[PDB]
RNA sequence: CAUUGUGUUAUGGUUCUAUCGCAAACCAUUGAGAU
RNA sequence: UGUAACGGUACAAGCUGUAAACAAAGG
RNA sequence: UAGAUUUAUAUAAACGGCAAAAAAAAAAAAAAA
RNA sequence: UGGGAGCGAAGAUAAUCUAAUAUGUAGCUCCGUUCAUGGAAAUCAAAAGAGCUUUCACUGAUUGUAUUUAUGAAACGUGAAAAAAAAAAAA
RNA sequence: AACAGGUGCCAGGCCAACAAGAAUCCGAUCCGUGUAUUCCGUAC
RNA sequence: CGGCGAGAAGGGAAGUGUGUUUCAAAGAA
RNA sequence: CAAAACCGGUGGUUUGUUAGUAUUUAUGUCAUCAACAUGUCAAUGAAAUAUCAAUAACGAUGAAACUUAUGAUUAACAUAACAA
RNA sequence: AGGCGCGCAA
């Protein structure tokens, strides 16, 4: 058990929570097989009224 | 380990942006003097400014400058605590970062009760500490366009510098000339304008730092220096147009001293005016209102029972009577010194 | 080591008129510096009977492994004064903590400083009391439990 | 920790028996060590006792020193005259294990035989090398001879 | 590469550039046309001896 | 756990660039070949160039599509194709370090991307497209982008896109060493050609007297001579 | 190496081998004369057929042991007194 | 000794104007030949004083296989061979080569013997430094 | 000391391996480029 | 990304996509 | 980088409440991952 | 992922058995590994001092916990590696 | 002697586009990158 | 031939004899 | 007391001559799952761009062949030939 | 840096 610190006592659950990439740890140096980068998306309308 | 709650933040150093090829509005798009960010006129809506004048009412101050790593919530609170000093607030609200909403972008709005509340907060900026990076918060009140006044500091730091010159000045006229008449003697003294120091003569320092020239002669360190004596302004005027300054015979070292000391008085002076207390002409607290405003900032230690668990089994008897006689025997001192504190 | 040709043949030749035809193999040791040249490094690249070596990396195995050791007149002053001074710089001989660190004069003693032990020593000597000077010397002797010291 | 064990006995430190060094001009030969395989002195060696310490001044053992090197006196009942030689460039290997009994001869007159049978064998060695060296010498001749051709 | 490509019969191979200094540069030159002449004359001798051999 | 600490030194052995260069001293061998080499599976798809199928330029205006840069756009300044990564302008500011000249005590700078994070924009809706080389007649290339059917501008200049890298600079001041004594720094060109010419007799006099006011004479060098 | 922290605690090393308390210490000794009660409290020697316990349970305390020489030469005896020479 | 520490601003370096006052000093003394004092002129001299700086470089004890090849002409002056031996092979040194190896020794070899060794690495320095020599060509007569 | 055995030789029975590969590290060179 | 189904190709553990092994000589 | 390049691999996540069918009116409706 | 987070066993040692060990291990879910973890003292220590954090060796299988089995990269400290604090009031 | 590949098997000089031997002698039955002797190239 | 002194939080910890020592529960790569 | 680099291109070394190799289905199971089948892509040979001529014999090529060349290889085990 | 040993005689 490692007991917490000032930076590191708070935490979000692993699936609810507010997205924040800022502070999320990342390594854009890497290849992340999970963003499937070959797979090309949709765009989609920028501005929708009445759906 | 997991996913980082408010605790943990990062902040980037923002790379200034310049426009390499200045007609290649794709990749170089000019910066909106509005919001200080490239334009994108596809996805983006031009901004006047004054948006939130439409919801917060006339009453309005937009702060700008405000941290990295502070959340919305507690700079709210911050400011709420500042801005309370000229009146009653009826809302703080902070913008949250773009890329990380328990952060700022760097912008608040401050909606006051009255318009003179308002008016008289804008007038100077907000000088931060060094854990809120030592920003100084620029405002602007949106019902007048007026601003605060971000060179303040550094112009009264120069009129500081002129007022000890001035002081010099005039003991080296004292020493040359030997005692000299008052109306006479200040016209002899300049000073240097900020922030390219052109020669002045000198009566802008004399009374932003003493408010004048019977105040500069009568505060410390400078009566130490000048013994004024008898052979509104017009008072002023006449009642120096019959004196005489007289020098105290000082070495250059006690000099020297006297001047370094009257630059530390000003310099506290002028940092006193900054740091006003936020209390000043309000009614006292409550003990449990005084625990909510410390908890804003610090969390108060975690029982020691609780504590206790921690003391692993590999090396330590939990529960231990030596340790735990320890304790009870600091808490009889603690509790000795407060009642000896209380009688 | 300093050669004025780059050229293998050269060195070859060289190698030849020293060691003869029929030299197995060569350890050819230098300092580095002024011992030895680029066209010397050069020239006996491609020599696979010979073995370039520094001081620093001379062993027993350098040496049993190539059959002669052609060494410079500077490498084998190097040498010699590193096996020398060795047993200094491992610490395997004394020091006399001296600001110049050599020894010190012994110093003379003092007239008299074993007359009393003498004295005792004669008086011992005629070993008659023998039950009695052990008794004395159990009464006033007492063993050391401890594994350090007296 | 390796402490080594001490023992103690009146209040001293028990050490292991030592003497000093004693300068003889010429020590004198040893009594031979073949007469330790004997009963009678092995016996006597083992008994620390009076009678052995008696009959050890009473025997007479300077009559088994042999002045002679390769002569000696073996529990036999006889004196052992040995010589050992090698010569792997002539094929000739020599070792000698006579014995003179005393029962067929007598101490004195087995010791005498035995110091002359060793004697010859001495002479005997030197003048072969000298014939070797001069056989050698002939084969160098011929081998030269040979090479004249 | 003789791991993955082709097979060569030479490595890299570099020459030495010439020195700038002019006195340098002539003794180089001297040295190169040296070595042209020593393959030349190896070149001529066989020649010679094939011709005498053939008479 | 008693296995931790050599778990770690285990699985540094894999990041280790074993033989690292050893200092021969004497009397002393090196562990080089007692320290183990890494362990890898060499069975593994081949190398790939992603840029040029992806026909990604310097100078491309390019979107960063993960990390604390999201949504963030910057023209491209340098591409790795061993890496597959990218450099975007005023992206991932993670190098920073003393000023090794002129302005303020620390200076960052941007590092790679790899380019699979990045994609390339289009022209008309500035959305992440996919860029395709077709060729006119004439042989003429025109890169067109997905989304709108629009040719892609010509990337920016080499001139126009030019920045010193001072991270170099400062990488090569640390490996110069510390900063020098003034007054070890401080130049001495007379003396310094005094000991010049005297190191130029010491070197090449092969130990004749130096010259003096009585005797100035110039000693002859001895050549090697040739065997006879 | 690894120690047994329950066996040192019963046992002194010293320069003349391993020392112990005596059992009956902290028993019932009221039928004991002042004899027997002296050497009660007082110590005694590990005894050598026990010390193969220490060599692994407390690796790092050795004791080596020194028993008397045993040299069996004939001339070192007191026989050899009584003798002309030495026997070689 | 000084001359070879780093120019930073822990370590203690002569200067150049102090190395040539000390040269001055020796050479009035009649011991401008100082070995120590020659060698550190040089050292100094390589570095400019230690202001040229450059990362350290190892001279290669080693080469790899099947490096590449720089091609370059034979550098020396003309009709110039490298010596041959006498004879094929010299005679064995066991079999017939014992008595020319051994000689009686003489009260000159013992003080040879008793030289110091600061005298014999003075006297190698100094061989060295005579025998720096090179061969001459043509325009160089 | 067999034509129901043995000695010797022969023929069968029999294991199957033909590099279709070789940095992500380091060394040395060379363009563009910076100083 | 990787893999596979069918189809074409010497009806195949290879290659390949209905343009299924080849355009390099266009206002 | 001359062109062409079928089908499957349940994808509005180049994205943001969780929760069947990659995201379902409020509530019922419940959670260590 | 013998790295980090959550939950969390038994076969095995204890010559049965309990604690403790195994072990905070296996399985399950989640991070995704030097561009990381963590972090610039309301710290540790003695009445002298050290100076964020991190890695290695020693101190030492020591002082400890378990009290039939075992566990224990303890703290201070010593020798090394690496070295950093904080561009930043606006322009 | 790792002076790599190929050439009928062990080749620095046969091929391999940039160095250097169709070198000589001896080989049960074919060949020899083999033995012995020798020359040459090599900043490979 | 050095003079009454340059804004140091009234809080945390350390034996419970705190006269003393140390720190500020408040900030960046 | 001696001595004093970054981004492309091109090769080489080490990992690794000392270590190992892993991509396709025949066969089992309701399923989870399990599991080195069948020598090699390859007649033999260095070469088939040496298998020609031919009912048969002598011939052809080849170092070796209508065959110890038109697949090789122990023991156990199978069959024969010769011998007193 | 650290580890073991360091006469009981004179």
């Amino acid at each position: 058990y490692t007991p917490p610190s000032k930076r590191t006592w708070s935490k979000q659950h692993n699936k609810i929570f507010t997205p924040r990439p800022l502070s999320e740890r990342f390594s854009p140096h890497k290849l992340h097989p999970e963003f499937e980068w070959w797979r090309e998306r949709t765009v989609q309308p920028s501005a929708l009224f009445m759906g | 380990a997991c996913r980082p709650g408010a605790t943990r933040m990062k902040w980037y150093f923002q790379k200034p942006y310049v426009r390499r090829v200045k007609s290649d509005f794709f990749r170089f798009p000019l910066l909106s003097q509005v919001t200080k960010q490239k334009i994108d006129w596809q996805y983006h809506h031009p901004r006047s400014g004054y948006e939130a004048a439409c919801i917060f009412g006339p009453n309005t101050l937009e702060v700008t400058n405000l941290p990295m790593g502070k959340t919305c919530e507690y700079l709210q609170e911050r400011l709420w605590r500042f801005f309370g000093k000229f009146g009653i607030v009826e809302q703080v609200r902070v913008l949250p970062h773009e890329r990380d909403p328990y952060q700022t972008c760097g912008t608040a709005y401050v909606c006051f009760r009255s318009r003179m509340a308002s008016l008289r907060a804008v007038r100077l900026p907000v000088h931060l500490p060094a854990s809120l990076h030592n920003r100084v918060l620029h405002l602007r009140h949106l019902g007048t366009d007026r601003t605060s006044d971000d060179l303040f500091y550094f112009r009264r730091q120069q009129a500081i510098s002129n007022l000890v010159a001035i002081a010099q000045q005039l003991y080296a006229y004292l020493e040359e000339r030997g005692p000299l008449p008052a109306h006479r003697a200040l016209r002899l003294l300049f000073e240097r304008s900020y922030p390219r120091l052109a020669w002045r003569q000198a009566g802008f320092s004399v009374r932003t730092c003493c408010g004048s020239w019977l105040g500069f002669f009568s505060r410390s360190p400078f009566n130490e220096l000048f013994y004024l004596a008898r052979e509104t302004d017009r008072e002023e005027n006449a009642m120096l147009e019959k004196m005489v300054i007289f020098p105290h015979l000082l070495s250059r070292e006690k000099l020297q001293a006297l001047l370094l000391r009257a630059g530390r008085l000003l310099q506290m002076d002028l940092q006193n005016e900054l740091s006003v207390h936020w209390r000043t002409d309000r009614p006292p607290l409550p003990d449990w209102t005084q625990k909510q405003i410390q908890l804003w900032q610090h969390q108060d230690p975690l029982p020691e029972e609780l504590q206790i668990w921690s003391r692993t089994k590999d090396y330590y008897k939990i529960h231990e009577e030596r340790f735990l006689f320890k304790l009870k025997l600091k808490k009889e001192r603690a509790q000795a010194k407060q009642e000896m504190k209380q009688q | 080591f300093n050669l004025q040709s780059h050229k293998t043949k050269h060195c070859v030749r060289h190698l030849r008129r020293l060691l003869g035809r029929k030299c197995p193999s060569a350890l050819l040791v230098h300092e580095g510096t002024t011992d030895v040249n680029d066209n010397f490094r050069y020239a006996t690249a491609h020599i696979l009977a010979v073995r370039r070596e520094n001081v620093e990396g001379i062993n027993v195995y350098n040496l049993l492994k190539y059959r002669q050791l052609v060494i410079t007149e500077k490498a084998l002053l190097k040498l010699i004064y590193n096996i020398q001074t060795y047993p200094e710089k491992r610490g395997w001989l004394p020091k006399y903590a001296t600001p110049d660190g050599k020894p010190a004069p012994a110093p003379e003693k003092v007239e008299g400083w074993d007359r009393e032990w003498r004295q005792m020593k004669e008086r011992e000597r005629n070993a008659k009391f023998s039950k009695a000077l052990l008794r004395e010397r159990i009464l006033k002797w007492k063993w050391s439990d401890e594994t350090k010291g007296a | 920790q390796r402490v080594v064990q001490k023992r103690r006995h009146q209040m001293r430190i028990l050490h292991p028996a030592q003497t000093a060094y004693v300068p003889v001009e010429q020590r004198p030969p040893p009594i031979p060590h073949s007469l330790t395989a004997s009963s009678t002195v092995k016996r006597l060696l083992n008994n620390n006792t009076v009678a052995a310490k008696e009959a050890a001044k009473r025997i007479n053992w300077g009559a088994y020193i042999s002045h002679q090197r390769g002569v000696r006196w073996h529990p036999q009942g006889a004196w052992r005259v040995q010589f050992s030689r090698r010569n792997h460039e002539r094929n000739f290997f020599v070792r000698c294990e006579c014995y003179f009994r005393v029962g067929t001869y007598g101490f004195q007159m087995a010791k005498d035989l035995a110091i002359r049978y060793r004697q010859r064998l001495e002479k005997e060695w030197e003048e072969l090398q000298e014939q070797w060296t001069k056989l050698d010498i002939l084969e160098a001749e011929q081998r030269a001879k040979y090479k004249e051709k | 590469r003789r791991r993955t490509g082709m097979q060569r019969k030479s490595g890299e191979i570099h020459h030495v550039a010439p020195p700038r200094d002019p006195v340098l540069r002539e003794l180089f030159a001297a040295a190169i046309q040296r070595e042209k002449d020593e393959k030349r004359n190896r070149e001529r001798r066989a020649q010679e001896d094939a011709a005498a051999a053939e008479k | 756990s008693r296995y931790v600490k050599v778990y770690r030194k285990v699985m540094n052995l894999q990041r280790r660039k074993t033989p690292l260069p050893w200092t021969p001293t004497f009397l002393e061998f090196s562990k080089e070949p007692s320290v183990p080499f890494p362990v890898r599976e060499k069975l593994q798809p081949a190398p790939i160039d992603l840029s040029y199928y992806l026909n990604m330029e310097v100078g491309d205006l390019v979107e960063v599509l993960h990390g604390p840069d999201c949504g963030r756009q910057g023209v491209v300044l340098s591409i790795s194709k061993k890496r597959n990564t990218v450099v975007v302008d005023g992206c991932n500011m993670k190098k920073s370090f003393w000023n090794p000249g002129v302005g303020a005590s620390l200076v960052t700078q941007e590092m790679p991307i790899h380019i699979t994070n990045v994609a390339l924009l289009d022209p008309v809706v500035k959305r992440p497209t996919r860029v395709k080389r077709r060729f006119m007649m004439n042989g003429e290339c025109v890169r067109i982008s997905k989304l709108s059917g629009s040719a892609m501008p010509e990337p920016v200049s080499t001139s126009a896109l030019r920045q010193p890298n001072l991270y170099q600079e400062y990488l090569r001041q640390k490996a110069l060493g510390p900063p020098l004594k003034a007054s070890y720094a401080r130049p001495d060109p007379l003396h310094l050609k005094i000991l010049q010419r005297l190191a130029r007799h010491i070197s090449w006099g092969q130990g004749s007297p130096l010259p003096t006011a009585e005797n100035p004479r110039v000693n002859s060098p001895e050549p090697m001579a040739l065997r006879r | 190496k690894k120690n047994h922290s329950k066996v040192i605690q019963r046992f002194k090393l010293t320069r003349f081998g391993w020392q112990r308390l005596r059992s009956g210490r902290n028993g019932e000794k009221e039928n004991l004369t002042h004899k027997q009660l002296k050497r009660t409290m007082g110590y005694t020697f590990v005894s050598r057929d026990d010390l193969w316990k220490f060599r692994f349970q407390l690796p790092s305390h050795i004791l080596r042991l020194r028993d008397a020489p045993i040299n069996r030469n004939p001339n070192i005896r007191k026989i050899r007194r009584s003798l002309p020479s030495y026997f070689g | 000794a000084a001359v070879n520490r780093p120019a930073t601003r822990s370590y203690k370096r002569p200067l150049a104007h102090q190395l040539v006052e000390l040269h001055d000093l020796m050479r009035e003394r009649n011991l401008e030949q100082n070995k120590a004092l020659e060698q550190a002129v040089l050292r100094f001299v390589a570095d400019d004083g230690g202001c040229k700086r450059r990362p350290r470089e190892v001279k290669p004890l080693l080469y790899q296989r099947n490096r590449r090849y720089i091609s370059c002409p034979d550098l020396i002056p003309d009709g110039i061979e490298p010596a041959r031996p006498c004879a094929e092979a010299l005679p064995d040194v066991f079999m017939e080569r014992q008595a020319s190896l051994v000689r009686a020794c003489t009260p000159e070899d013992l003080a040879r013997q008793e030289l110091p060794f600061a005298v014999q690495a003075e006297t190698a320095y100094r061989r060295k430094r005579e025998n720096f020599r090179r061969l001459q060509r043509n325009k160089r007569f």
